[PDB]
DNA sequence: ACGTGCCTGGAGACTAGGGAGTAATCCCCTTGGCGGTTAAAACGCGGGGGACAGCGCGTACGTGCGTTTAAGCGGTGCTAGAGCTGTCTACGACCAATTGAGCGGCCTCGGCAC
DNA sequence: GTGCCGAGGCCGCTCAATTGGTCGTAGACAGCTCTAGCACCGCTTAAACGCACGTACGCGCTGTCCCCCGCGTTTTAACCGCCAAGGGGATTACTCCCTAGTCTCCAGGCACGT
């Protein structure tokens, strides 16, 4: 396990945010490794145009104005 | 009466992905009406050459890697490595693609 | 219930995750807003997943609701077919 | 109850590129899934050809024109070659 | 003799519905029309979509309530939920 | 003999035509059979949407000391509210300033 | 027909750059934004052009633009008719 | 409505030498014209805000190539 | 990883009908040419705003290490709910007759530009 | 105060929406099964965590020079109007051939066993 998401916290996050939309809701193994999975190619893709960002202000340290300006111009809601 | 030896659209067109079942499902998936007879040999025969195109690279990458055995990693590095494949699968997320 | 679980996402997962997107050094400030647009992310493909769910009269979320939900989203993910 | 799969059909394309190779479970789901994807998109693609000219039927050349619009560059080339190949062939082969 | 269909006059009435002494330009016409059929083809493929989930052949009020939960975000879905429930209701209550 | 026609719409209190909303259904190859309330409530939910944007635009033409809606107070309408910049914000307006 | 990229000129270039908020442009810009209207428009022009073969029909029309331009997630109102 | 001037001769004689790649002998719709250069105004007007945002973030106010190149790269666009 | 039974989806043959291919016609809309005349672009110049390199400082990040925490695993049990089968009834498709809604062409004069 | 044109109102017709009746079947509901999601517990050990510390790097400041912007002048080519030609899109009518549907048969693909 390189890219090390933990299967508890992350199912506990998981049960939390479902808890505004619906009561008493089950979840398969299946999906939740499903939604860790799409987590993690989604950071990695958002990690990757942030560092694109830094290395164009002449930086090595990604700050969180890269973040902002990577997902602003991807379109992602702020 | 003397119905002849059955054979199957696929080997009349000379295919491995099944003509029939590509019929049915272009049939019932309420795309049209009506479904001409050479559409769903058209389709199998371009997913059937997708198909090859996507083993024989992900063969490659196993090749490179001495592996005798294709993993989802060997697929995620076929459709990373080819410029097209790139293209068409690019937005797509394999499960431990980037990990094994 | 236990809630503010978004803390379990780990500052060194956090780091494992930019060291592979090609990131060498990484400010303090990073792993709060990582955190939140996670959180979003989230939000999102559950609230379609669960939307998905609530049509098909079933009270478990299935790996095809998050597929489906993930779909719309334009974020294919493929081998939770069967 | 009998779910149908691609699984025999990518074996035998796989034995035939590559013979003495093998596959994996989860790398045969990963193919499966592939090829829903691609059925459903150029199906869609054929569909909403067929409605702008306002016709009833999906032929071939719905097919050709869907694949021409949803591959790039050499892969439509070759994907199209195959096609009227399999057709022509289909329509000699009685 | 020959026709194309189009929603000008029913915009219209609408439109005379919220802005009694307002008009509309023929530019802005076409620009409601393509706005009303883009929306009808969203919410009639996620529809389609859903029924072929479940293995249904027949598109409902519930599919339609779905898909607009989908592809409407928040207030907007939750007005027009309430304005389709709100049609339904008074539609099956008469005769 | 029959009773007096009624249109759907005037039996939903509605201003969009539910038999030519049904009608599309029907013809648009989305599924095999469509239900008696699937109409009505795509007709009241496009009439909604096209009550509000219309709302909107003509707010901002009655800002513009205009009486008329035009393609350029449609597309403000549009980008001043959250909503719909979300819904329509891919979405290009012919003659409506991009911005 | 040969060298018509260079009909976008540079002052339609800088209103066009104005309109987006930009306050200063380098020279640079000129080139590099022909180029990507190129791309732009040789991408839309084959995908109309490919909805016209199949109708067989010698002329774009508007819709095929139209249709064009949906498929790459833009869409554009107000050609409909 | 605010006029912003691509002007119609030249940009036709780039679509018909584009389109010339494609098929010959092919005519072009006046309205089709019109929509590919209101969707070449919008789609460049999109670029030049992202073009604008990708320059304030290195401390200018001159846009530049690079700024074109990364927010192409960040959208997805084709180099 | 290979052999085997069976059972369900595919293939064969025939018929009816309507979808689509083809020919003919017309009229409309795209393409080309020519002249003038004017708005827009191209060009040169001068100045100053801004890009960029160099430098110093101080602060915050990466690494190492000992300690703490809680995740993972195996086992057990419970019980909700998903998937399947069977029945029956309401509901939507289909057809035929009726009629009013809606579309196109014409007439008018108002909100804007000059 | 005057002139423009485009948007609003009116009428005839015609075709698509409405109403009524019939009937086949899709789905709603009940009952059952048995699977898999959830909860608890104890133990271990991997991973997170908290602190210290050195140094790499972010950031502010300064100075130079280059190259963008604004302005005035000349050029050039878009554009509008008018005319002509002709290609080709849209419509209609006829025909024939291709696909749906039904019934029969069987062979390929999947669960079980070895």
């Amino acid at each position: 396990t390189e890219l090390l998401i933990r299967k508890l916290p992350f199912q506990r996050l998981v049960r939390e945010i479902a808890q505004d939309f619906k009561t008493d809701l089950r979840f398969q193994s299946s999906a939740v490794m499903a939604l860790q999975e799409a987590c993690k190619a989604y950071l990695v893709g958002l990690f990757e145009d942030t560092n694109l960002c830094a290395i164009h202000a002449k930086r090595v340290t990604i700050m969180p104005k890269d973040i902002q300006l990577a997902r602003r111009i991807r379109g992602e809601r702020a | 009466k003397a119905r002849a030896k059955a054979k199957t659209r696929s080997s009349r067109a000379g295919l491995q992905f099944p003509v029939g079942r590509v019929h049915r499902l272009l049939r019932k998936g309420n795309y049209s009406e009506r479904v001409g007879a050479g559409a769903p040999v058209y389709l199998a025969a371009v997913l059937e050459y997708l198909t090859a195109e996507i083993l024989e690279l992900a063969g490659n990458a196993a090749r490179d890697n001495k592996k005798t055995r294709i993993i989802p990693r060997h697929l995620q590095l076929a459709i990373r490595n080819d410029e097209e494949l790139n293209k068409l699968l690019g937005r797509v997320t394999i499960a431990q693609g980037g990990v094994l | 219930v236990l809630r503010d679980n978004i803390q379990g996402i780990t500052k060194p997962a956090i780091r494992r995750l930019a060291r592979r997107g090609g990131v060498k050094r990484i400010s303090g400030l990073i792993y709060e807003e990582t955190r939140g647009v996670l959180k979003v992310f989230l939000e999102n493909v559950i609230r379609d997943a669960v939307t998905y769910t609530e049509h098909a009269k079933r009270k478990t979320v299935t790996a095809m609701d998050v597929v489906y939900a993930l779909k719309r989203q334009g974020r294919t993910l493929y081998g939770f077919g069967g | 109850s009998r779910k149908e799969s691609y699984s025999i059909y990518v074996y035998k394309v796989l034995k035939q590129v590559h013979p003495d190779t093998g596959i994996s479970s989860k790398a045969m789901g990963i193919m499966n899934s592939f090829v829903n994807d691609i059925f459903e998109r150029i199906a869609g693609e054929a569909s909403r050809l067929a409605h702008y000219n306002k016709r009833s039927t999906i032929t071939s050349r719905e097919i050709q024109t869907a694949v021409r619009l949803l591959l790039p560059g050499e892969l439509a080339k070759h994907a199209v070659s195959e096609g009227t190949k399999a057709v022509t062939k289909y329509t000699s082969a009685k």
